[PDB]
Parts: structure tokens; C-alpha cells; sequence
RNA sequence: AGGACCGAACCGACUAAUGAAAAAUUAGCGGAUGACUUGUGGCUGGGGGUGAAAGGCCAAUCAAACCGGGAGAUAGCU
RNA sequence: GCUCGCCGGAAGACCAAGGGUUCCUGUCCAACGUUAAUCGGGGCAGGGUGAGUCGACCCCUAAGGCGAGGCCGAAAGGCGUAGUCGAUGGGAAACAGGUUAAUAUUCCUGUACUUGGUGUUACUGCGAAGGGGGGACGGAGAAGGCUAUGUUGGCCGGGCGACGGUUGUCCCGGUUUAAGCGUGUAGGCUGGUUUUCCAGGCAAAUCCGGAAAAUCAAGGCUGAGGCGUGAUGACGAGGCACUACGGUGCUGAAGCAACAAAUGCCCUGCUUCCAGGAAAAGCCUCUAAGCAUCAGGUAACAUCAAAUCGUACCCCAAACCGACACGGUGGUCAGGUAGAGAAUACCAAGGCGCUUGAGAGAACUCGGGUGAAGGAACUAGGCAAAAUGGUGCCGUAACUUCGGGAGAAGGCACGCUGAUAUGUAGGUGAGGUCCCUCGCGGAUGGAGCUGAAAUCAGUCGAAGAUACCAGCUGGCUGCAACUGUUUAUUAAAAACACAGCACUGUGCAAACACGAAAGUGGACGUAUACGGUGUGACGCCUCCCGGUGCCGGAAGGUUAAUU
């Protein structure tokens, strides 16, 4: 049964990269929430 | 011709087809050619605005020409040709200095026919004159609102219009509607009506033939549930509302002109 | 024209497993390890001057680093660039 | 020629019996040049989308997704 | 190690995606592995991924994204021009053999190619953000020419049979060879060459386009395959020396022909249809500003250059998505016998026996086999089973929209051997002989090879479409015309859609829809069009305006802000 996540690893990046957070202002506060809660991988990017 | 198709199949059987030998069996004028991809009918948001819109046959866009301004120099006829973008017929022309242009294919027109655009031209089909100097009477067709604009009235297939009148500045026309209108006499015209005048008797046949046209079928908003449609719900078939739109506006004979700008050009509505 | 400095720094040492053996001894082809960033052409012009002696060609490869463990703690080890460089037909390295 | 026929791949899911499986199995079943199917990428965002329309689908969640917040909502009830 | 069994259009081989060391070697067996474990995709250590020509990067663009100015918007921001990104598409170049425990079109051996510079001598119009060409394109169908590949014969090597026979019309194996370079064929497309002029190609153009005129019928482009070379080479069945029993080193015959033949190539071709079928760059070409005897261009020759990143391994799976060593997952490769076949059966190459076993042979459950007599009496219901099942030929009703119905129904033949005919009809096609504008040419010729289908005669069986495979059929009737779609996961239908019909709106800055707007779709469409609503192929058809809507009217009554 072809299940949700069907990995892609560009779509990841477009999608939820650090570039696209950063384009866009809500992505930006979200960089910002997540360095604030002390997170180590603030972003998808590996 | 119309061509009733044998019942070889059903899906084939209600078939006409409308099959004109002397269109041009070849690949079109390249030059005149360019890319129109498909929409979806869906805007610059990504909706949807206009719905049954989806598909269909890859399609390139022929450019037509509609402002028809080379006056003075004649052309010839070369071919008539299929547009996919259109219900009328295309016919490429050549003028004597060199040039190619595609325009509507007028009714009489054929390969090897003249045709020429001006105020001097000479008043038969295909050829293009201002109104002020086209006869009263006459029909015409591929017809300018605005001087120097291009043709807006009476592209498609088989229609024309009769100018009825010209009255000092203007000339009023006779539209494929009913509609009577004033125009400015400056404006240009073609001569003649638009060629392809049996393109009405063709008969789809089938679903998929009207999906080749781009065209995604129509849910009726009786058959919708009340959340989607105004006419939606009901146990069985219930329909105790008049008419709408799916934006609740009435839909059999509600007027929705609104415009008060053009108001003065209508001579007299359509009925 | 490469600096001298920058030639010191791109060789990091020879590579001692069988394989770069047999590349030695039959191909004329030393292993070595050398700087990430380095360069083919640096790395030959490196050989040339630091060991005095000519060169063929150079091909490269990148190392990647192995995860491993220590006790329960997970860590992964540097990746390094790797380097054949075949050496002119006659040529002995020390 | 064909939204033509029989029929593998491929797409589906009418009958049947039966956790390896949060919808499967085997045996049969429908379509199989088209309104087909499929890979890659793209667009449409929540009273919004999309919908050959079933209130279907929108990340195992839908007569209004999920996450966080108002928030210790309010609870003549247990 | 020897047997047995399973897959073999896969349960084999190679990739993409995704994973990220799982690869190889040594070592260990606590935990993990549904048991044991000396084994492991487990632990620990070490090793392993080599590129000018493969891919990315790079040049070009699609859908789309971002977007200087700009337009719009309380703010945030939205749209969008110039631009710039964006493959899933376009754009230069490599093949064969050998090698590692583990990489290889990457190492080595051989033989190639590409496109840049730089320098050269030789020549002499070069030059773009611009013009033109090209790239550049659909579906289906039909062949013909080919090859991949396979079969047989020939050849070469080996063999002479654990049991009757087996020196022959016997048995086993092998019989392979690339890119590149030369040739330019089967075939496809197109008339060429020169001269003159011209409101066209945002300017110019010697280019394209268009007009004339002259002259010659061959000119050019394209093109699979074959042939030659590449190749006195490599590889080569197996023989022979050493042996850490893993292998290593030497050596090495023949290496031809015919037939058959793709869904691959010629073919981005041809024929045809309507639903009318990307873009831009690379590439060719034309000039402009310019420069002017310099640069630049093309000409060969020399030299330098090709960086960077990926390259292990899994990849229909125990390594990806499914919590698991548990169904899903795109592409490429496609042997033999039978067969229409990529179905099916048995096999090859190759890969596996699915990580608990051993007994026993109760009930009951599951999955199968057979069953006297009856044959739907079962049951809500013939559910399920049973049955039918192929090719050829004969034959086939009502009704019909004249196409259908129809594989209607129902029947007959079917194996093997011999003869017709030491293998026919056909297909292919060598020598020889003749012609020739000479070649991959044309005629004639028929050797050899292959080879159905039929008829007649015989013959065995209970049975010849013998297994696997492979329609059940007919009669009346409701609904829906039909092919389609639908409740992912209890509903596939009479529900939705449909072609068709009707009403209604909409004159273009269209109506309408998304948008505080700008704008966008509608549509680069224009009433033979587009939107909305209902009905729903086809046939015959299809009173009431009082009520509520809508349309038109505006004499009077009433009536806002305002005053």
C-alpha cells in the first residue's frame, strides 16, 4: 500500500529548506522560534 | 461537406463530421506561429474562475491578423489552413512586396484570390475598407469598435453584419445578436462574411470528443449537496427554488448588463 | 604557478594498505593523503617539488568519514581526499 | 476507422472463502489506443481548496485539516 | 561436496529514486536474529569508491518561482516589466579486452574521439543585445530493408560408453571480436546553377522572402545495415607447470555458411486522420555600429587543457515507503522447446529452499482430490462448486438505429506413420552465364537452406484442442441509451458524467469568477463565441400567469439622505 511519506529529497528541500524558510517572513519567525526553544537541526537541511 | 458517419460503433454512430478538402494538408506557416499553453481555466491566484475548463488537444496560436493595415499593396491568396484556435477558417495570404499574413478565411475565398485592405480598395469579399467607405447595405465582417484597434465583431465561423446606416460620424451596425450599434465610420471592415459556415452542423458524439476541446464535464447544482451549490440537497429529486448561479445570482432571465459607459453606442438591445 | 607555502600544505601523508602497495610496485602509482581542498594540478606540482620527481597524472577521490560509536555516544570521523598519482615510467620514490 | 472485440503487461476492485497486513490473500472478476495509464517537476490552503458530486479527498485525521496560542474556555453533568 | 526441489518477462542481471558503509577482510557471540548459531545486513578493528568522453556541475529554455524600477495595498504585503532561476526536455567527445578480497566505459593494455585556448605559417572582411535558417516536435496504420538474437549444417577439439545397442545420418563442448576511420548502400526529402530587380524581415544586409530572366536534368541533404580496415592483435574449448587447495604462471584449435528473426534501428521517415501536435540555446548564415592594412575570421601543424563533485553496496527489497529481517515502488536487459503470444508448462544463464525443528497421523478448522443413486429437492438467492473452453470448416432466429444481434444456437474434423512430394505450395537465394553510366550495380539462373496447409492409406489408445492454457448457453422482463466516473478503508448502482435538446444571460474594458486593489482567468476568444440553469443517445411527442420569482411599464399613492 503506497503509504504518505514517498521521500524526494529536492522536493524536501523546496518545500521545507533553510532558503525557503528564509524567504518568506512566517518561515523566518519559525528559524527564530526554533533557535530560541535551542533546537540543534533548526532546519530540514541536512 | 457534413458527413453523417456510419454506426460502426456507438460512440461513432450520432457522428457529422464537417470536412473541408481544400484545407491545407501540411504543417503551418512557422513564422506566424507561437507558443499558447493551457490555463486550466485557473487565474494568477491558481483558482479556478472559470469552471469546465481542463484539457484538451495540445494547441499552438496562429497569428492572425485582425488590424489588416497593409493598404495599398495586394495580396494573394496561398492556402487555407486549419486553426485549432478558432471556429473560423485561416487563409495565408502573400503580399506582392514579400510578406505572409494569416486572416479570416471569408466565405467566397479561395487559393489564388486577390485581396487588398484600403481606403481605395476595390468593395469585394476579403477586401478591407473603412466603414465610411464601405456601401450601406453591405455586409461585412471581422469589424473594428475603436479606429486603428483591430476586428472584434463577427470572427466566427460563419457570421457578418449589415450596416444598416451611416449617420455624419458613425454608422450603425447590425449585430449576429440582433443588437444595433453605433460605431465610429473610421473604423475598418472586411468584406464579406467569415468562411467556415457549416462549422454549427458538426455533431460531437461523444464525451470524449467534447474532452478533446478542453472542455470537463458539468455537474448540475441539483445533484450537489446544499454546502456546494444553491439547488443542492433534497431527498430524491428536489428542486423547490428558482434558478441561480452557484453564487446564487438567478440564472433564467435575470439582465446582468451593467455597463453605463457604452450605454449611448447601443441603438437597440437584442431580443 | 602555484605558491610554495600552499604546496607545503596540500600533502598530508602516504597511504599504507595493500592496495596502494600493489599500485607501487606495479603501476608506479604512490597513495596519498592530501589536503580536502586540494586540487589535482596542486597536488602534482606539490609531488613534483616536495619529492622531486615527475608525474604522470593524478586522479582523486574523496573519503568519506565512517560512523561509529563510543560507548553509547555516536560520532562520525573526518572525510579526506585520497590521491593515485602515477609517476614517470623509471621514477623510484623514497 | 473505432471513447470497436478477445486477451498478458498496466490500471482497477464485482463475488468468494480466509491479521503476514491499522483494508491484505487466494480463486475467479472489469478496462486494457483512451473521457487510458504512468515517472519527474510545478500550482490551487481551511469556511479555503479540489470535486464526472459520495459531503468525496486535502499526510492512517474532515458537515470545516494540523500545530501553537486566547486557555485553567464553559460544564445547573459524571 | 554430492543428490533433491523452486523461480526463470524472475524469486535473474543493470540503473534511477530513496537509503548512507549495509560493500570486502579479520575477529567476537553478551544484546539484536521470533530457536541454535561457529553464521549475519549484529559487536570491534582495518580496508575499499581513481573519469577530458558516464552523471552532476555547465550553456538553453517549459510549467512555474523570485523580481530593480513599477502599479496596487492600514502595516505586513499582492501583482508584475526588464531580468534572473527553474528538467521531467534541447546542447562536444570512447570503445574492446585484462585486472581487485572489495572500483572500473574511471586502473592497465591496445586502438580512438572532442572543444577550447596559446603559438604558427598561409590567407584576408571580421564584427550583435539585432535579421534569417535550423533545432522543432501529434495519433494511428502499413509495409519494405536491416540488425540484435537464435537454429541447423560445416569446421575444430574431445569421446567410444556402470545396463541391450552405440566408429556413426553417433555423443559433449567451442566456433567471439568493439568504438573509431573508409566506403555512402536499402531507402527518404527536394529540382539545381547563374543573372536582374523589389513598399517585406523595427535599421542594414551579399542572408531569408517575393518577382522576373537564362540554362542544365542531375544537384544537394539524409540514411539503417552490409563490406573493408580496427585485428600478424585480443578472447578462445580446454591442455600443461606450481599449489597457502583460494588460485597463480605458461599455452592455446577452429573461429565459417545458410536459414529464421524482433516490440530494437532506417523511421524526427512514409501513408493517413482531426482532436491540428513546446521553448530557447548550442549550430549555420546576414549584416550594423565599429575597425581598417591591426585585430578578428579558416588553414593545417605544434603544444598546453579539460577543473570540481559523484562513483562502494541495496534498489520489486532483510538496506527505500510500511513501528518489524512485515503490501507499495519508475526505467533498461528479454535465451531454449512447445505456443498467436512479454499467456502458460518444462528448462538455460543466474539466483534461491522463504532463520524454529522433531514426531504423531484424534476431533475440529483451512486449502485441495474422488465419490453409488438422485441432479437445485439446497438456499433469501444455484452463493460456492461443477460445467463450458482451441484452430479450421459447415451453420446460425426474433428484433434492428441495417452497423448489429453473432463466437447467436448447433454441429463436424483434430494424435502418430507412410505416400502424394527420398520436403510439396511457398520463402530465401550461391556458383555459373550475360549486361554495365562499374558498384554495396542490373539481368538470367537455379545449387543449397527453410517450409506450412491439405488429400489418400495405415496405425495405437478408453480417450489426439489429451497436460498447463482455454466463453456456459438460451427465453421473458424493470432501470440506465452507449464507452466512462463514484463513497481511499462495509454502498459501483437505477447515483454522477455523457453526446444531444431547451431556456437564459453576455457587444467585448463581455457576462461571470479569484482578488480592500492592482491585476488575472474568461480569451490572445467576439454571439456559428463564452457563462448559468435544467433535461439527457435515437424515435414519436411535450391546459393554468391567481401564488412566488423574473422581464417590461411608469399615470397615481407611499417613500431616505438632503432642505
Amino acid at each position: 500500500m503506497k503509504r504518505t511519506f514517498q521521500p524526494s529529497v529536492l522536493k524536501r528541500n523546496r518545500s521545507h529548506g533553510f532558503r525557503a524558510r528564509m524567504a518568506t517572513k512566517n518561515g523566518r519567525q519559525v528559524l527564530a522560534r526554533r533557535r530560541a526553544k535551542g533546537r540543534a537541526r533548526l532546519t530540514v537541511s541536512k | 461537406a457534413v458527413v453523417k458517419c456510419k454506426p460502426t460503433s456507438p460512440g461513432r454512430r450520432h457522428v457529422v463530421k464537417v470536412v473541408n478538402p481544400e484545407l491545407h494538408k501540411g504543417k503551418p506557416f512557422a513564422p506566424l506561429l507561437e507558443k499558447n499553453s493551457k490555463s486550466g481555466g485557473r487565474n494568477n491566484n491558481g483558482r479556478i474562475t472559470t469552471r469546465h475548463i481542463g484539457g484538451g488537444h495540445k494547441q499552438a496560436y496562429r497569428i492572425v491578423d485582425f488590424k489588416r493595415n497593409k493598404d495599398g499593396i495586394p495580396a494573394v491568396v496561398e492556402r487555407l489552413e486549419y486553426d485549432p484556435n478558432r471556429s473560423a477558417n485561416i487563409a495565408l495570404v502573400l503580399y506582392k512586396d514579400g510578406e505572409r499574413r494569416y486572416i479570416l478565411a471569408p466565405k467566397g475565398l479561395k487559393a489564388g484570390d486577390q485581396i487588398q485592405s484600403g481606403v481605395d480598395a476595390a468593395i469585394k469579399p476579403g477586401n478591407t475598407l473603412p466603414m465610411r467607405n464601405i456601401p450601406v447595405g453591405s455586409t461585412v465582417h471581422n469589424v473594428e469598435m475603436k479606429p486603428g484597434k483591430g476586428g472584434q465583431l463577427a470572427r466566427s465561423a460563419g457570421t457578418y453584419v449589415q450596416i444598416v446606416a451611416r449617420d455624419g460620424a458613425y454608422v450603425t451596425l447590425r449585430l449576429r445578436s440582433g443588437e444595433m450599434r453605433k460605431v465610429e465610420a473610421d473604423c475598418r471592415a472586411t468584406l464579406g462574411e467569415v468562411g467556415n459556415a457549416e462549422h454549427m452542423l458538426r455533431v460531437l458524439g461523444k464525451a470524449g470528443a467534447a474532452r478533446w476541446r478542453g472542455v470537463r464535464p458539468t455537474v448540475r447544482g441539483t445533484a450537489m449537496n446544499p454546502v456546494d451549490h444553491p439547488h443542492g440537497g433534497g431527498e430524491g429529486r428536489n428542486f423547490g427554488k428558482h434558478p441561480v448561479t452557484p453564487w446564487g445570482v438567478q440564472t433564467k432571465g435575470k439582465k446582468t448588463r451593467s455597463n453605463k459607459r457604452t450605454d449611448k453606442f447601443i441603438v437597440r438591445r437584442r431580443s | 604557478m602555484i605558491r610554495e607555502e600552499r604546496l607545503l600544505k596540500v600533502l598530508r601523508a602516504p597511504h599504507v594498505s595493500e592496495k596502494a602497495s600493489t599500485a607501487m610496485e606495479k603501476s608506479n602509482t604512490i597513495v596519498l593523503k592530501v589536503a580536502k581542498d586540494a586540487t589535482k594540478a596542486e597536488i602534482k606540482a606539490a609531488v613534483q617539488k616536495l619529492f622531486e620527481v615527475e608525474v604522470e597524472v593524478v586522479n582523486t577521490l574523496v573519503v568519506k568519514g565512517k560512523v561509529k560509536r563510543h560507548g553509547q555516544r555516536i560520532g562520525r570521523r573526518s572525510d579526506w581526499k585520497k590521491a593515485y598519482v602515477t609517476l614517470k615510467e623509471g621514477q623510484n620514490l623514497d
